[PDB]
RNA sequence: CCACGCGUCCCCCGCGAGCGCACGGGGUCGGCGGCGAUGUCGGCUACCCACCCGACCCGUCUUGAAACACGGACCAAGGAGU
RNA sequence: GAGAAAGAGAGUGGCGCGGACGCUACGCCGCGACGAGUAGGAGGGCCGCUGCGGUGAGCCUUGAAGCCUAGGGCGCGGGCCC
């Protein structure tokens, strides 16, 4: 999750789920 | 930068290392609870001693 | 009420003492001008302990504080009038000194004008 | 043309002077009066300076114009502005900002107006 | 104290030409200019050649 | 809005909660309050109507201007302190004053005043000391406390009171709260046995006697 | 129009921010899963001892794989040979200290230096107040105070060594990239000891300084640091 | 009414032995001769008290003749209670075993 | 407990807003008190004197100079890599 | 200044007129580590002397050079200004 090429849509998602 | 003691002071520790606070916490509650442990064994073998 | 300067901070020297030049309280044809010696058994260049120290560049002011007036400014050598509205831009900064032989009627109109310019000159009431 | 003028006139130009650790520039219009590629006026295609009127009351604002570069004495354009500190520092600031003259120093021209207003007004 | 020789403690390498042309030393201003700020190497040798000596700029012929 | 609620977590030391950061989740109840989504003034003139325009420029510029400073946190005005009392100064104490020109007497002490500094009477009728501030730090406080836990001070005697102004001349009021905190106090110190001699008396070092060595 | 610009500049400056927010979770709970792992390995010699003893045999542990060696004799009058190893060791300045995992070839290294230094086995306790309070790095080869884990991450980020407890977890517990993340280190610039050195000159063993400290190097490093 | 001062006598500046340094004075009070006993003077103000030709100011009171050097008394100095101080203009050696008074006012009690 | 949703496909079992406190990228006070026109205030430096610590006279030849090594009473001007 | 090779990039379809300083670029600014020195080598002098070409609409009998000074000062220093 928290490194960024493999992990930005997981980060997205978390994003949206603070939604 | 001035370099602060992660050791002294603690919100510069707890940017290098944000695991610090609660080990700081935890063991704050322990040494708490161990004391008033100890506090009630003294107090009941004294009442023991008494009697 | 004096012109004050723009910023006053606290000049730290680091010696206020002068450099005598190495016996020059012995004999008088030595002046007391530093002259570094290049003796081959001489107690100064080797810096033996309670000696005549030596001018090193560590003795050096603060860049910030540096050639300053203990008023705050900066001296500046002024021959005539039109040297004036020179300094009319650096006027919280840098002070004026009217020469050595600048004459009484012309020291008289630099003053007035200084006055009218706002800066300071250090020695205002030279000859009068 | 003007970094190659200033590459001659920064080290041997008559109007500049070097004594007490400080530099300076003498020139007609240079605001702020020191050596710089900023701040000179005499080697720049466009340039502005402020100095006191003839008369003891007000600012000449001298601009220098576009076409005539070789031509010194159609160069300089001088206007006398005799008003109040405002709007002489307004007048100032809008001739140098809404033409686009040469943005560099308006707060210098600003400054040095300023510095001829309260020299000019009257001694306590 | 350290224990650190000072032999080799200065770079011996130019930072500008002992010219006091007024052409070249434009010319080193635009390419200082350059070479810091782009990400080009080409500038970099340029700058150090227009920093060099007669002798270190040897004249190239057209054959 | 809503009405404000004090720390859910209670302090366990400075800087830190007691209650970790999925606990004070739960206590705040953050998992069923999620959320998701002048210059002019125009004024008749008897003309037209002008636009005045209030925060006009400046008629002046100084020659040259310092620059503005970093921003730095922790460095609070002197008025929003924290104050802080030594352990062996209690509302009830008797202090030996050190510096003044009342060197050297002994005193009442009544209360921690809003600024730091020490409300004192040794009562005027004893030492001739009146409502006096007077400084933590300067003053020795001896162990020798009276039960002042029922007097009424008057509240309205604050560091604004007892600032300076600008001879020097006593106010009625000083006079009359005088009397009016007097009446609380030396009553309770006629009770204490030899308390009004030891209030009237001085503090003194003299040969053999060394701070050190003695306690108080 | 620039209704869009703002706005994508607002999510561009949310994404590097939850990205930020990411990496301080992951540097937590790695630092927790660092601390089971050091209760683990307290707890397994003392366990393993335990078993050893109740079995009537003995255990000798682990011969111990990190040492920190400090230089207790000055610049001058060194032997070549000495001087040329203290320069492999790093120890410039009397009174340095760099960490040095043990092999075969470092034993000899520390050996033919021995009368100069003082070097033992450092705790975890050690380890911490070393990196959080003298604890620098060599960053474009300057000497940046460790301030902050990016200043850790920009230059041993490839490693995994991401933070600063990344950084005492290898030294410690060395791993593959100790060589790096050591080298990372500066040299450590201690004070001189309070309390004072009982003899500089002789062994630890004949009641000097020098020499091979064992685990007592924790007593001297509480106090040079 | 009476003395607010403990007494000591400026035994020397802080020296090594073929170095002094004038920046620290050192003092030794009366009564105390012991580090156990020299913690109550820590950080007291100290002052060496002296008589001059001209008259000077004196705050709280008339021009007269006496005169100071203020200073602080910093740590101890080795087991027999000799104490260290820092004063603001570095003493002159005409003090050296002369009274300089310890005040009690910077208090910790 | 640095764990918090809803919806579906598979297997084992990407902008929520506000206010605020601060062990947080180097000090501030939105705190004060005295004395000041004929004797007081500031001036480190420069004049004299006192005291503590330090302290052998330079140049040079030299392995090594304070040397019981040589040159030198004192001062002004001239005086040696062109 | 941001742990993660590289665009706060463009196109085609589904009222109030305002904003400190800077930049003698040979200038200014930020980081780190460093500082012994005879013979010797080198760099920088807005250190100093005399004369020449330029230049300061320079200074000067309303007092230049020189010299004296318990006066005020600047520079680490050579020296310098009142
Ligand atoms: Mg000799
Ligand atoms: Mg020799
Ligand atoms: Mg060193
Ligand atoms: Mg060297
Ligand atoms: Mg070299
Ligand atoms: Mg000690
Ligand atoms: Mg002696
Ligand atoms: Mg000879
Ligand atoms: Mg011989
Ligand atoms: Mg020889
Ligand atoms: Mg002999
Ligand atoms: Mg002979
Ligand atoms: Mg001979
Ligand atoms: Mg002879
Ligand atoms: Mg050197």
């Amino acid at each position: 999750i928290a490194h960024p090429k493999l992990g930005r849509r997981a980060r997205a998602r978390i994003a949206r789920g603070l939604r | 930068v001035l370099k602060k003691n992660p050791l002294k002071n603690l919100r510069i520790m707890l940017k290098l290392n944000p695991y610090a606070k609660t080990m700081r916490r935890n063991t704050i509650l322990r040494q708490a609870r161990n004391h008033k442990l100890r506090v009630e064994r003294a107090a009941a073998a004294l009442a023991a001693k008494s009697d | 009420a004096a012109l004050r300067p723009l910023v006053k901070p606290k000049i730290v020297k680091k010696r206020t003492k002068k450099f005598i030049r190495h016996q020059s309280d012995r004999y008088v044809k030595i002046k007391r001008n530093w002259r570094k010696p290049r003796g081959i058994d001489n107690r100064v260049r080797r810096r033996f302990k309670g000696q005549i120290l030596m001018p090193n560049i560590g003795y050096g002011s603060n860049k910030k504080t540096k050639h300053m007036l203990p008023s705050g400014f900066r001296k500046f050598l002024v021959h005539n009038v039109k040297e004036l509205e020179v300094l009319l831009m650096c006027n919280k900064s840098y002070c004026a000194e009217i020469a050595h032989n600048v004459s009484s009627k012309n020291r008289k109109a630099i003053v007035e004008r200084a006055a009218q310019l706002a800066i300071r000159v250090t020695n205002p009431n030279a000859r009068l | 043309s003007a970094h190659l003028q200033w590459m001659v006139v920064r080290n041997c130009s008559s109007f500049l002077i070097k004594r007490n650790k400080q530099t300076y520039s003498t020139e007609p219009n240079n605001l702020k009066a020191r050596n710089s590629f900023r701040y000179n006026g005499l080697i720049h295609r466009k340039t502005v300076g402020v100095e006191p009127a003839a008369d003891g009351k007000g600012v000449v604002v001298v601009m220098k114009r576009r076409s005539g570069q070789r031509k010194p004495a159609t160069s300089y354009v001088r206007t006398t502005i005799n008003k109040n500190a405002r709007a002489t520092l307004s007048s100032i600031r809008h001739m140098i900002r809404k033409n686009k003259y040469h943005p560099d120093l308006r707060m210098a021209a600003i400054r040095r107006a300023s510095a001829i207003l309260r020299s000019q007004k009257p001694v306590m | 104290g350290v224990d650190i020789r000072h032999n080799k403690d200065r770079k011996v390498r130019r930072k500008e030409p002992k010219s006091q042309d007024i052409y070249l030393r434009l010319l080193v201003k635009l390419y200082r200019f350059l070479a810091r700020r782009t990400n080009s190497t080409f500038n970099q040798v340029v700058l150090k050649r227009l920093f060099m000596s007669r002798t270190n700029r040897p004249p190239l012929s057209l054959s | 809005k809503g009405k404000p609620h004090c720390s859910r977590n209670p302090v366990l030391v400075r800087g830190i909660g007691r209650y970790s950061r999925s606990a004070m989740y739960s206590r705040k109840a953050l998992y069923k309050r999620k959320y998701a989504a002048l210059a002019t003034v125009t004024k008749p003139v008897g003309g037209g109507t002008r636009v005045v325009k209030l925060r006009k420029m400046p008629r002046y510029y100084p020659t040259e201007d310092v620059p503005r400073k970093l921003l730095s946190h922790g460095k609070k005005p002197f008025s929003q302190h924290v104050r802080k009392l030594r352990a062996s100064i209690t509302p009830g104490t008797i202090l030996i004053i050190l510096t003044g020109r009342h060197r050297g007497k002994r005193v009442v002490f009544l209360k921690q005043l809003s600024s730091g500094l020490l409300l004192v009477t040794g009562p005027l009728s004893l030492n001739r000391v009146p409502l006096r501030r007077t400084h933590q730090k300067f003053v020795i406080a001896t162990s020798t406390k009276i039960d002042i836990s029922g007097v009424k001070i008057p509240k309205h005697l604050t560091d604004a009171y007892f600032k300076k102004k600008k001879k020097y001349e006593i106010t009625e009021q000083r006079k009359v709260d005088q009397k009016a905190v007097d009446s609380q106090i030396l009553p309770k110190i006629k009770a204490v046995p030899q308390l009004q001699g030891y209030l009237r008396s001085v503090f003194a070092l003299t040969n053999g006697v060394y701070p050190h060595k003695l306690v108080f | 129009n620039f209704a869009e610009l703002k706005i994508k500049r607002l999510r561009k400056k949310f994404a590097q921010k939850m990205l930020r927010k990411a990496r301080r979770k992951l540097i937590y709970e790695k630092a927790k899963h660092y601390h089971k792992e050091y209760r683990q390995m307290y707890r397994t010699e003392i366990r393993m001892a335990r078993m050893a003893r109740k079995a009537g045999n003995f255990y000798v542990p682990a011969e111990p794989k990190l040492a920190f060696v400090i230089r207790i004799r000055g610049i001058n009058g060194v032997s070549p040979k000495v001087r040329k190893v203290l320069q492999l060791l790093r120890l410039r300045q009397i009174f340095n200290g760099t960490f040095v995992k043990l092999n075969k070839a470092s034993i000899n290294m520390l050996r033919i230096v021995e009368p100069y230094i003082a070097w033992g086995y450092p705790n975890l306790k050690s380890v911490n107040e070393l990196i959080y309070k003298r604890g620098y790095g060599k960053i474009n080869k300057k000497r940046i105070a460790l301030t902050d884990n990016t200043l850790i991450a920009r230059s041993l980020g490839k490693y995994n060594i991401i933070c600063m407890e990344d950084l005492i977890h290898e030294i410690y517990t060395v791993g593959k990239h100790f060589k790096e993340a050591n080298n990372f280190l500066w040299p450590f610039k201690l004070s001189s000891p309070r309390g004072g050195m009982k003899k500089k000159t002789t062994h630890f063993v004949e009641g000097g300084d020098a020499g091979n400290r064992e685990d007592q190097i924790n007593r001297l490093i509480r106090r040079m640091n | 009414s009476g003395r607010l001062w403990c007494k000591a006598i400026f035994a020397g500046y802080k020296r090594g032995l073929r170095n002094q340094r004038e920046h620290t004075a050192l003092l030794k009070i009366e009564g105390v001769y012991a580090r156990d006993e020299t913690e109550f003077y820590l950080g007291k103000r100290c002052a060496y008290v002296y008589k001059a030709k001209n008259n000077t100011v004196t705050p709280g009171g008339k021009p007269n003749k006496t005169r100071v050097i203020w200073g602080k008394v910093t740590r101890a100095h080795g087991n027999s209670g000799m104490v260290r101080a820092k004063f603001r203009s570095n003493l002159p050696a005409k003090a050296i075993g002369h009274r300089i008074r310890v005040m009690l006012y910077p208090s910790r009690i």
